[PDB]
């Protein structure tokens, strides 16, 4: 099955977006920020890559420029999914190589169905 | 205080409910369209997620209220006979939770025998105390072992000195005399993702002010905080 | 912005979201509590109740966050060609629930044959033309039969002249020169329990400003308003 | 079985009011404002009244007051369940002849139990 790593610094938020892609039958690994998640990509490649911005220690646009600086890193697909909805935060995003920003709130349903798309 | 912070206040306000809203709205779609794919222990988990982050949207409803009846001057306290060694017992309880998920310690000391016996308004002070160990918390160290808050209690100067200890980011030489103001934030790059409105502090100078005490900080940046209230006994 | 409209701003606001708030709990705990005695229809409505409610909460923050942009200079218009008549009946759409709650009929007439282009952002003038007939229902008669928000769509002085007009508790004329201030409502006894932050019209003004175009009021206490928003056409 | 005069403009509250009263037995009549609902104690007389501040046409301090003018009224009791939790609007309507006021948000079972304590 796919692996998606899922990369947020709140536990409430990781669960229910790991409860919604096991329901799909996917593989969750978390990161509770940006550093962890770079070094979980040391112990495997995932799918995708759901992906917030405001996290301690390392941002997520800080993860998205080393994701684009690594040879192996730089083609898994990642989705930003973000309470900063900003259109030039978007295009910042968008600009450092995210596939797809999608806004917080979110709806767990059209989430799943973009989270499809990219994987498939 | 100014326009420039009353915007950048605007948008913290909206960034700081959009989380807890974000929560309540992915828990209850997802319980309405998975209810064949939840076990009971699940559905009460998720039912219990979206009461608890509508009771933290609701406290922070409750600071931007209070922070209006403060500058309307319509916010009266009502004095009475407290023990603050339970009072503080209590703070310390309710702050738990949120404390843990942040990996902080919270302790509790008292240079002096308990019960710790003081004319005040509980509720009021509690508030006070709920405000600086969440702060506490908030403003600890991104990634260390031995984060703490610590609230030491004491008598002093004919009244309570109560001291909230942490060993957090710190606050710098320039922002110690603005943290207290309505709307201040420090701005930098241990902060960026800590949600706040800048109105706790304020909030917590005029209850304590309006006891007739006065509140104030020392701090080194990298080091910590420790902050004074000393109220009337 | 004033001090004394800041402050009754930042009570406004705690009272407007304290509504969806006290929904979402109750419903919440009810559902919690009651779960052996809660039939699966019962439970379902409750729960869109939940869903419902944190949209409305989600709209009310996306205002503060599109009024905090807007005086950043951060927001961004992105023009293209749109169908004016689709955009006002998707308008309409939208506010229906929240219009027939308040036993408001919403209306939709256009003095020029459809379709009529227009070179605008979209998501925009929708959110214009959303707070204008949220107005509208807000703003209506307290008790009467015949209670309706109008969008009457035309072409006027090289663009498209927007009219919203309700038959409301109209607007007092030292109060005219003011509703599109930041922070500004009218305080009366027609207003008092009307929940709001005084933002929406400010907002509204500076979407239409954006796309070079302008927009004014007329109304008349105890019989209603209408406001115009002229934008130009390419 | 008891009777509970239910006034607020709320028809999602009214609901979820309504459900908690109705699952202890009681019986609801729901009133839209303050207006209808002196209208409907023509009609009966209620054991409680769940009492809103905030309503159109008629308030409820308004009724508050209303309440105390007739002798036959000011004797049924009142919780006022309401959004405006300030120590000075408390005090207004305790002072108006509340029996009790109570904070929105609420908790249906706190609710339910102050309930039941006037009721019996
Ligand atoms: N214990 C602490 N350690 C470090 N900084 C603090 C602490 N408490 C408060 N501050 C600083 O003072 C500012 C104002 O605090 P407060 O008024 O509670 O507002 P908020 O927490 O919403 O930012 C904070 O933004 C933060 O920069
Ligand atoms: N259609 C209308 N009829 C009567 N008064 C209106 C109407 N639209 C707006 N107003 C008045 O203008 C004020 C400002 O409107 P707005 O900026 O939308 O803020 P809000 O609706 O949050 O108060 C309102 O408080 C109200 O007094």
């Amino acid at each position: 099955s796919k692996k998606v790593l899922l990369v947020d610094d709140s536990a409430v938020l990781r669960k229910i977006v790991s409860f919604n892609l096991k329901k799909e039958g996917y593989e969750v690994i978390e990161a509770e920020n940006g550093q962890i998640a770079l070094e979980k990509l040391s112990e495997f490649t995932p799918d995708l890559i759901v992906l917030a911005i405001m996290m301690p220690v390392m941002d997520g646009f800080t993860v998205l420029k080393k994701l684009q600086e690594k040879e192996e890193w730089k083609r898994i697909p990642v989705i930003v999914l973000t309470a900063k909805g900003g259109e030039e935060d978007e295009s910042l995003a968008l600009s450092l190589g995210a596939r797809k920003v999608m806004r917080k709130p979110f709806s767990p349903s059209q989430f799943i169905e973009e989270v499809k798309h990219l994987l498939n | 205080r100014i326009d420039r912070m009353k915007t950048e206040f605007i948008a913290n306000i909206s960034h700081e409910l959009r989380t807890p809203l974000t929560a309540i709205k992915a828990y209850a779609e997802t319980i309405y369209n998975s209810l064949g794919e939840l076990d009971l222990s699940t559905l009460k988990e998720f039912l219990e997620v979206i009461i608890d982050q509508s009771n933290h949207l609701e406290n922070l409803l409750n600071e931007l209220l209070d922070f209006s009846r403060l500058e309307r001057k319509s916010l009266q306290i009502n004095r009475e006979k407290v023990d603050l060694c339970d009072l503080v017992e209590s703070a310390v309880n309710a702050i738990k939770e949120f404390a843990s998920s942040h990996n902080v310690n919270v302790l509790f000391e008292s240079n002096v025998p308990c019960p710790v016996e003081a004319y005040i308004d509980p509720t009021r002070i509690r508030q006070v105390l709920l405000n600086l160990l969440n702060n506490g918390v908030k403003y600890s160290k991104k990634d260390a072992p031995d984060k703490y808050v610590k609230v030491i209690l004491d008598e002093k100067d004919g009244g309570v000195l109560i001291i909230v200890e942490d060993n957090g980011i710190g606050i710098p030489d320039h922002a110690k005399d603005r943290i207290f103001e309505q709307f201040y934030r420090v701005d930098s790059s241990l902060t960026y993702e800590v949600p706040g409105t800048g109105l706790g502090l304020a909030i917590t100078k005029e209850i304590v002010e309006l006891h007739g005490g006065r509140i104030w900080v020392e701090s080194e940046v990298g080091k910590g905080s420790r902050f004074f209230v000393w109220i009337p006994k």
